[PDB]
């Protein structure tokens, strides 16, 4: 329950979840919070300033 | 005060099982407050891990 947080890893009945703790990430980068980043709505970048 | 010859070996005994699983529970509770130690070091330092993305 510790290496399921630490992200050290689990052995034994808890070594399911270990593929589904992969999922949810580790710090900014979560694999289920970039599925949404495909469909951002596409902005325009910044140029100088023309007259 | 006269007793038969078996009976002072069952009353010192009845009193050594006693002794070793009151030890038992000792070693038990000593764990669990452990785990105790283990989840409040882990709270804090997830904290103190965001704070340094944040003000990143």
């Amino acid at each position: 329950v510790s290496g399921l947080a630490n992200g050290n890893g689990a052995t034994g009945d808890f070594a399911g979840s270990n593929s589904q703790m992969a999922q949810v990430g580790d710090g900014d980068n979560s694999p289920l919070m970039n599925n949404f980043r495909q469909y951002l709505p596409s902005l325009p970048q910044s140029v100088e300033c023309r007259p | 005060m006269p007793v038969l010859l078996g009976i002072p070996l069952l009353l010192r005994f009845l009193g050594f099982l006693l002794v070793t699983l009151f030890g038992y529970l000792l070693t038990f509770l000593k764990k669990g407050f452990g785990k105790i130690a283990i989840a409040i070091s882990l709270f804090l330092a997830l904290i103190i891990g965001l704070n340094s993305i944040l003000v990143g």
